[PDB]
């Protein structure tokens, strides 16, 4: 047995079931959903994409709903999407090189080991706007439909905390730890010991890219007395300059929460958490 | 120091409090098994999220103890006080004894119960909110009170936190949003958790490692927090405003605030009669730091339960008595004209128009094209006519009885108060919008008076509404195409007060038919003497002014509670149209078209019948079928439709 704390999610079993569903999916949903030639629905994606060098992929929910061995995966990518996807990004490279074993190739292997992978669940179970998200169901794969009002500029974020020691012709380096930096006050004791002598430069460090988008919500049902809302969210890098004003959109993401400061002055906060959404895919 | 904080005592005794409670929590069998405990089994089944508290049952167990000669040991007399302390005692009494899950946990259930069972203060172990509700005095008078419907103005200060019921009206509530009750702080190094507790609006976070293993440690590895382990529960506010008939003389009434949490946040919508229940409670404000003398308090109240004398349409479901109500209603017969008799009997006669209002309430039937369009089952009505005759009793009875109802004047704040606003919200930085008179109505009713006196703008908007149920705006922030789904009922007078019998209604009336084509119905209600009819008119007027009781017919027109009941149940069907009626309707259309065109281009001639005329005939025939409560249409109805249509203008010819 292997398992995560507060969780019912196996890594390697998910990998195996993922792989078996992956080797086995042939327009099943045509069969099991309805009455509606071809073969191995998914696998063609994964055969074609290799020579073109892309670290992305899209994905339905229904094809899990169709295949036998994926019905439990549905409720688990649902509840733990970033975790289930931290799995699947590994299971995907695993399936890649377990599928390359049947092939001899020119030496493209200098890259795929250096590569990353990521997924995009798009056509998913419907959700009823915003009002439904009483706090029971925060942080979950979600879908929505609406249009655009306002676009912000780019938020950067420290991604490599560079650090310049003051002496001993030495730099220093340290990375982010659940979204903070803990500056090493010390001075690398061996060469020099000045327990709070170090500096900081930005031009060195690595920056993320984040953007926020104002959106207007356009449901299919509303209650007795309803009216528009305007929601903000967060997209991140490699998705920038995609969605803007003048577009209706069907979308997905994750609903979440966050507090804000009382000021630019101290750490005293609000009992009530401003809500938002982090982004997973856009249609 | 016994000077500060000296000793003192009361009759309050928590030791018997807890035993009394927890014996009550299990001795309930008078109204599965101990159904309170069966509900607990449901809670173990994760069926509900909020426990319910009946209190006449607590009275009844005190009656048990009394009848058995036990010290009944009354707590309600205390619980009506200081309720904010009782809540975290009741929760402890239940956590003490929650039965076991008769069903199993799985991957398809609440994602929280799994973590509960994984790690299997006490506040984060609570999978259950509580929301009280007080007694209705009908039972307090059984065996022999405390909380009557009270005012924004009649607090009397001393009623802070005591048990109370307030009435009034909700203007504006913000949207529901989440708020902490308990933090989940975990350690990087110790691997252990910390429970930082807040009840204020604010706090200051806990950064340095005060952990229990780091206590016995030089180094103090940093801790951080969760986004799921940390407890949450929502927080939403609402403003009552006071009821008219209880404002004293010449007095401008005033405002109030309430706070709600969690489950019941969805049972409130602006514009309704309400009886909020709960407790009126303080909070930290002192004015603003110059006009002060210390100890000052801004304040609020606790939400725990909502009743409203106005039952919206989506709360309908039959049972073993209301179906009996509909039965004995339908049994008498003459049901249609009986209704249109019972509509506002304060005013005399004109059953044809009472019937038309009834049909406006029905609205019609919604139909979808399935090709990117639908069409309204909705009505729009008007009652042109001279003054003198009654006009406004109608609209006031309407907004009295119909829910989601609205009155406006003609002129005044018609510029935007029929339209969408822009506003910042108090409890949270956000740019909310609340709408005019109409948008508070949707799937409901409006009323208007002195239409002719209104602006060209109101005409521009209503010319949209009557046909299409949207509103379009291009002024500022608001760029919507907003949904109305409303039902118009205006009124006005002609240009000369009394009619011009030597001019046409198409000249005598002030409004254009470029709009009035949308007006599927139109009555012309003018008055000419007669020696005999006005005699018993005065009889009617005089008997009603003698005592409010209407004429002593062998007949009982009935409350609007029951009336909205029947309307809601008849709103449930969606009947069908045969061809046997379709063809006859087609022929009548062609008849009226050619007849009105070639003949009525003359003295007493209004325009020309339209497709909209036909569509309205159809909608109203549907409604007749909805009232008979059969899913098809009889030929016996279209006759009443066209009868009433050509009847509307009979008095144009006398
Ligand atoms: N047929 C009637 N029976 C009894 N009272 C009437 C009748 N017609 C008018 N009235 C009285 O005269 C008044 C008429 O006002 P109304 O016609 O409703 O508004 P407006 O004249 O501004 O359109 C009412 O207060 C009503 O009590
Ligand atoms: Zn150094
Ligand atoms: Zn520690």
């Amino acid at each position: 047995l292997r398992i995560i704390w507060g969780t019912n999610v196996s890594i390697q079993e998910c990998t195996t079931n993922f792989r078996n569903f992956l080797m086995s999916f042939k327009y099943k949903f045509r069969k099991i959903l309805d009455e509606r030639d071809e073969e191995l629905y998914y696998i063609k994606q994964l055969n074609e994409m290799r020579e073109l060098g892309t670290s992305n992929l899209n994905l339905d929910a229904r094809n899990l709903l169709a295949y036998k061995q994926t019905e439990d995966l549905y409720h688990q990518l649902l509840n733990y999407p970033q975790e289930v996807i931290s799995i699947m990004d590994q299971t995907i490279k695993d399936c890649m090189v377990s599928l390359i074993v049947d092939n001899n190739l020119d030496y493209d292997l200098d890259e795929i080991e250096t590569k990353f992978y990521k997924v995009r669940p798009y056509n998913v179970g419907s959700c009823k706007g915003m009002r439904e998200l009483n706090p029971n169901d925060i942080d979950k794969l979600i879908n929505l439909k609406g249009l655009v009002l306002r676009s912000t500029p780019v938020i950067p974020d420290m991604k490599v905390a560079f650090f310049k020691c003051n002496v001993c012709d030495h730099t220093m380096a340290v990375e982010i730890d659940r979204g903070v930096i803990q500056e090493p006050a010390r001075c690398e004791r061996i060469d020099c010991n000045e327990p709070n002598s170090m500096s900081l430069i930005h031009n060195r460090c690595s920056f993320a890219d984040k953007q926020v988008i104002k959106l207007q919500e356009t449901p299919d049902f509303v209650p007795d007395g309803q009216t528009p809302h305007s929601i903000s969210l967060c997209v991140y890098d490699e998705l920038v300059d995609s969605c803007r004003a003048g577009d209706r959109i069907e979308v997905t993401g994750t609903f979440r929460s966050i507090p804000i400061r009382a000021n630019s002055r101290q750490r005293v906060l609000k009992s009530l958490y401003k809500t938002y959404v982090d982004v997973v895919h856009v249609k | 120091m016994s000077a500060a904080l000296p000793s003192i005592q009361l009759p309050v005794d928590y030791n018997n409090l807890f035993n009394e409670i927890t014996d009550f929590l299990v001795t309930f069998k008078q109204d599965k098994g101990p159904k309170y405990m069966a509900m607990l089994q449901k809670v173990a089944n994760r069926e509900l999220n909020s426990v319910i508290i009946d209190l006449d049952d607590i009275l009844q167990y005190q009656n048990e103890k009394f009848l058995q000669g036990t010290q009944a040991d009354d707590l309600v007399s205390a619980i009506q006080q200081n309720a904010n302390h009782f809540t975290e005692l009741f929760c402890r009494a239940i956590d003490n004894n929650m039965p076991l899950p008769t069903k199993e946990i799985d991957y398809k259930d609440d994602v929280l119960d799994v973590i509960l069972n994984q790690r299997r203060p006490p506040n984060l172990t609570r999978r259950y909110f509580l929301y009280f509700k007080p007694l209705s005095q009908n039972c307090a008078r059984r065996y022999r009170i405390s909380s009557k419907p009270l005012s924004v103005r009649q607090i009397k200060g001393d009623f802070l936190g005591q048990l109370i019921t307030v009435r009034g009206i909700i203007t504006r509530v913000s949207d529901v949003k989440p708020a902490v009750e308990v933090i989940a702080y975990t350690c990087d190094q110790c691997g252990y958790e910390v429970f930082q507790e807040v009840n204020s609006r604010t706090f200051t976070p806990l950064s340095e490692c005060t952990s229990e293993e780091c206590s016995q440690n030089q180094t103090k590895g940093q801790l951080f927090m969760s986004t799921r382990a940390s407890k949450f529960s929502a927080f939403q506010e609402c403003k009552i405003q006071e009821l008219s008939q209880q404002v004293p003389v010449g007095h401008i009434p005033r405002s109030l605030n309430i706070h709600v949490n969690g489950t019941l946040v969805r049972s409130l919508s602006p514009g309704d009669i309400v009886d909020v229940t709960g407790i009126f409670l303080p909070a930290p404000y002192t004015g603003f730091k110059a006009l002060k003398a210390g100890l000052l308090t801004e304040t609020y109240l606790e939400a725990q339960f909502v009743r409203q004398h106005k039952k919206k349409f989506a709360s309908f479901s039959l049972t073993s008595d209301v179906e009996e109500r509909v039965m004995e209603l339908i049994t008498s017969g003459d049901v249609y004209n009986r209704l249109a008799k019972s509509i506002a009997p304060e005013i005399y006669g004109n059953l044809d128009v009472k019937k038309a209002l009834l049909l406006l309430l029905v609205g019609g039937v919604d139909k979808r094209v399935g090709d990117g369009m639908k069409i309204r089952g909705d009505i729009n009505v008007c009652l042109m006519g001279d003054p003198g005759v009654a006009k406004s009793q109608l609209l006031k009875a309407i907004c009295k009885i119909s829910p989601r109802g609205v009155y406006t004047t003609g002129k005044g704040s018609s510029g935007v108060g029929l339209t969408a606003a822009v506003m910042k919200d108090p409890v949270t930085d956000e740019m909310i919008l609340e709408g005019g008179a109409l948008v508070l109505a949707d799937n409901g009713i409006c009323c208007i008076d002195e239409f002719d006196k209104m602006d060209e703008s109101d005409r521009t908007a209503i010319h949209e509404v009557m046909e299409q149920q949207t509103i379009s705006i291009s002024k500022a922030g608001i760029n919507t195409t907003l949904n109305a789904r409303t039902s118009i009922l205006a009124a006005a007078n002609p240009l000369y007060g009394r009619y011009n019998p030597r001019l046409s209604p198409l000249d005598n009336i002030n409004l254009p038919a470029a709009l009035l084509s949308r007006f599927d119905i139109l009555f012309l209600m003018l008055d000419i003497p007669s020696r005999d009819d006005d005699e018993k008119l005065a009889e009617h007027v005089t008997y009603v002014h003698m005592h409010n009781k209407q004429p002593d017919l062998d007949f009982t027109p009935v409350e609007p509670s029951k009336m909205r009941e029947y309307i809601a149940y008849a709103k449930t069907k969606r009947p069908v149209m045969s061809e046997a009626v379709n063809d006859y309707v087609v022929q009548a259309y062609i008849r009226l078209r050619q007849d009105s065109k070639r003949e009525m281009d003359s003295k007493f001639s209004f325009g020309q019948a339209t497709p909209r005329t036909l569509l309205g005939i159809i909608r109203l025939s549907q409604a007749l079928a909805k009232l008979r409560l059969a899913d098809m249409v009889d030929i016996d109805d279209v006759e009443e439709a066209l009868r009433l249509v050509r009847v509307s203008k009979e008095s144009l010819y006398q």
